[PDB]
């Protein structure tokens, strides 16, 4: 169902999109896995630690 | 910048007192009263002292004869 | 409790030299204040010690230049708090990087055993001849390679170096290019073209 | 709100007491960041004292972790409110759904 | 020995856009080797180098500090300053051109509530700022928008103005980046004239501030003006 | 401060003979590091005007593969030594030279017949070593002016002429460059946080000053965009 929904979202079913370098502009070999995940900000910032 | 001290070790291997010798030359140039004998890469007088040891014309005997020469001439 | 400590958190510089420090500008000039006062003294940009203190407290842009003149060859020794072996403390040549952290050489990170999970970092400033120059002629990370435990030189070119060199050296049947008559400079034109 | 989730945090955010909920919901009259008031519907009311239910939102306030807490209105105005609906969101909460 | 000369005229005339933010810029002629380098390099020159005008700071009477909130608003001053930061405006004559607004009523205020001045461009007539609950709620504030180049955080501004400044001034960051994102097409062009020629078209999403031809033009002037120092070399005569 | 940007001026330059190119460009604004080396690398590397050997003719068997002949060297290695030679050609597009040897010794390109419009870069170019006895060599070499690198996979090979089996012709390298590389480093100026720093390391085969070829590529790029910026700048 994950690949069915992601395939319904017009995105490539394998979850890999051809990507180009932002620096040199050249293409990276082979498809690359990308996505959107939930991240976390903590109290470990180095103004408080350092 | 000096790649590795092992070249000066090839000059005279000690590694125990090279801290005191190079610290004595870099002390003479750091406190003042001494001039660099090597063209500068912008490296400070300490690395200039490392390249001075790598030159081969600075050693224990050179610091003793030169130190007594400056003490006798002063 | 020692003295002169940034107490930073490790970041990984891939670039610059195996022995060098992505010491940051914020950790800089805080512990270098004596060298800045003596610098303005010998150079003569200031007048009195109090005037130099004013120049530093005002955070002038001119202090940054001579500050760089000091930082380049003035080394910084580094250690992780849970220290085990002799290579835990190593001398690097600091260069300023914008940020609150220290960019550290990853091949040296395996020597420290330190991890990027957020473990703390103790940053000390050596004092003059015996410390700076002793750590320059002894405790440097390139000057000390062999480990007097296993006896083999301890270097960990793992992770993307093993994977990257694995993808570098390998063969494939058919694909494109077949053979090539060009020999020495085939990577520039052949690869990049 | 997390685009990947469970659906337990919907009950955790409202059952944590952090968000500002509404008792005997009704047609909202006046809104503000400091205070929120609601006109209670005539379906279920007490015969004595009449009146409507008023709420005082807490502003930015220090916590024990030295963090920032506050509640923000999720409704515009004139919107019917049921019993148990969350009017305002606490810290790290979006529309009664926990996002930290 | 070949075509000779250089592939001049890149062109860019006859651009076409579907909306104000979106853009399509067609470069029909190219050399066989200039196809990817001009688009992929020119987009980096355009993002890394570009003028822009974004909301600088907001001074409102009824709010003493950023964390305080006026009575009768549904959003706090942090969110209000975020929505005000979301505005995109261009100016011609001067770099500041301060503005002010006030209203008493019930509802969300449109971005056109700003008093019209000599140079004013509003690309977002449907934009929403704060809210007005009910009864009598009157908002009055003065927004100052200063022209900028890169991203200026509020820390640099409080560092420059840290010597003296009145209380009540609301400082926010400025992106000063009117062009949101750039895309292009690498497809080759088939012209019934000669050999092969490559074309590249740019779909560019901006804030609706500076024209696409002006963006590509200024980027080209920055690149060529950067090469002007490379045309000549110091010492190196014999 | 305003819309204009910084103008760098290089105080340093480094080279070793004609075969090494070391250039340092600092300071550069954020985002300008990879554009400069990317355009100079992909343009200067791929397309430059030059001269290269279009074909070579060897006495004896006209086919590519051959044995014995007393050449002391494999024909592909002779062709490699011929492709490792840089030739300066005047306004003429195509020109043909020849190679004939006798005696005992190495074969130096300086012994090739001298033409007024053809210039050789080095006398020390060695096509092949001493052949046994005399064994007079007969070679008819033809060179042309291209822009690119001539691939060996796709060619016409004159259909049914010196076409042989496959391949055909002689690989030709137009652009007179060997290696091109660049690095991006951090550079600080006054209160600036991070700035780009460009490092151009380019090894050149010869016959052209590497930096002069760099400004050449600048004239090809600025020559392609010059009519685009023509309406941009009034003067």
């Amino acid at each position: 169902e994950i690949k069915e929904l992601l395939k319904l979202g017009d995105l490539p079913t394998s979850g890999q999109i051809r990507l180009y370098d932002g620096r040199t502009g050249e293409q990276f070999e082979r498809p690359v896995t990308v996505g959107y995940m939930y991240m976390l900000k903590l109290n470990h910032l180095v103004d408080d630690k350092m | 910048a000096r790649v590795t001290v092992q070249d000066a070790v090839e000059k005279i291997g000690n590694r125990f007192d090279l801290v005191l010798v190079a610290a004595r030359r870099a002390r003479q140039m750091q406190v003042g009263g001494k001039d660099p004998l090597v063209p500068e890469e912008n490296d400070k007088t300490t690395v200039i002292a490392l390249r001075e040891i790598e030159e081969g014309l600075i050693n224990n005997q050179i610091l003793d004869v030169r130190e007594r020469q400056e003490q006798q001439e002063q | 409790r020692v003295d002169y400590s940034g107490r930073s958190v490790i970041t990984v510089g891939p670039y610059l030299r195996l022995h060098q420090c992505g010491l940051p500008k914020k950790m800089a000039l805080e512990l270098f204040k004596p060298f800045i006062y003596g610098k303005l003294e010998l150079r003569g940009l200031a007048t009195t010690i109090k005037a130099a203190k004013k120049m530093v407290e005002r955070e002038e842009a001119v202090v940054w230049d001579i500050l760089d003149e000091v930082i380049r060859e003035h080394p910084v020794l580094l250690n992780r708090a849970p220290t085990l072996h002799r290579l835990g403390i190593q001398a690097f040549e600091p260069v300023l990087i914008e940020g609150k952290a220290i960019q550290l050489h990853p091949l040296v990170c395996a020597a420290y055993n330190a991890d990027f999970d957020g473990d703390q970092m103790a940053v000390h400033v050596p004092l003059t001849l015996e410390a700076q120059l002793e750590a320059r002629a002894l405790m440097m990370s390139t000057n000390n390679i062999l480990s007097p435990a296993n006896g083999e030189p301890i270097i960990v070119p793992s992770q993307d170096v093993v994977l990257g060199l694995y993808y570098m050296t390998r063969d494939c049947v058919n694909a494109k290019g077949e053979g090539m008559v060009l020999t020495g400079p085939k990577e520039a034109e052949r690869l990049y073209r | 709100k997390p685009l990947v989730g469970t659906g337990m945090e919907r009950a955790v955010a409202v059952d944590s007491g952090v968000t500002a909920v509404a008792k005997r919901g009704g047609v909202v009259q006046y809104v503000d960041a400091s205070r929120i008031v609601i006109k209670v519907n005539e379906d279920e009311m007490y015969p004595g004292e009449a009146g409507i239910d008023i709420y005082n939102l807490t502003k930015y306030t220090r916590s024990n972790q030295n963090t920032c807490i506050n509640q923000m209105p999720c409704v515009s105005l004139g919107e019917p409110v049921e019993r148990g609906d969350v009017l305002a969101d606490g810290p790290s909460t979006d529309l009664g759904e926990l996002a930290l | 020995q070949g075509s000779v000369t250089e592939f001049l005229k890149p062109r860019l005339v006859d651009i076409e856009q579907v909306s104000s933010t979106h853009a399509k810029v067609t470069l029909e002629p190219l050399e066989r080797g200039f196809g990817h380098t001009l688009g992929n390099a020119l987009r980096r020159i355009l993002l890394s180098s570009m003028p822009g005008c974004a909301v600088t700071e907001v001074e409102i009477d009824g709010v003493l500090h950023e964390y305080s909130t006026k009575e009768g608003v549904q959003e706090d001053i942090l969110e209000i300053l975020l929505n005000l930061k979301g505005l995109a405006v261009r100016v011609q004559g001067k770099d500041e051109v301060i503005l002010t607004l006030n209203k008493s009523g019930i509802g969300p205020v449109t971005a056109a509530d700003i008093t019209h001045d000599g140079d004013v461009e509003i690309v977002k007539p449907q934009h929403v700022i704060c809210h007005l609950t009910d009864e009598n709620a009157s908002i009055s504030m003065r927004i100052k928008v200063q022209r900028g180049r890169g991203y200026v955080p509020a820390s640099t501004r409080i560092h420059s103005e840290e010597d003296e400044r009145p209380i009540g001034r609301l400082l926010v960051d400025a992106c000063y980046s009117p062009v949101e994102r750039i895309a292009y097409n690498v497809e080759a062009a088939r012209v019934e004239q000669r050999t092969d020629l490559d074309k590249l078209v740019i779909e560019m999403e901006t804030n609706g501030t500076i024209d696409p031809e002006e963006a590509i033009r200024r980027a080209a002037t920055i690149l060529a003006e950067q090469l002007e120092a490379f045309v000549d070399l110091r010492d190196v005569r014999q």
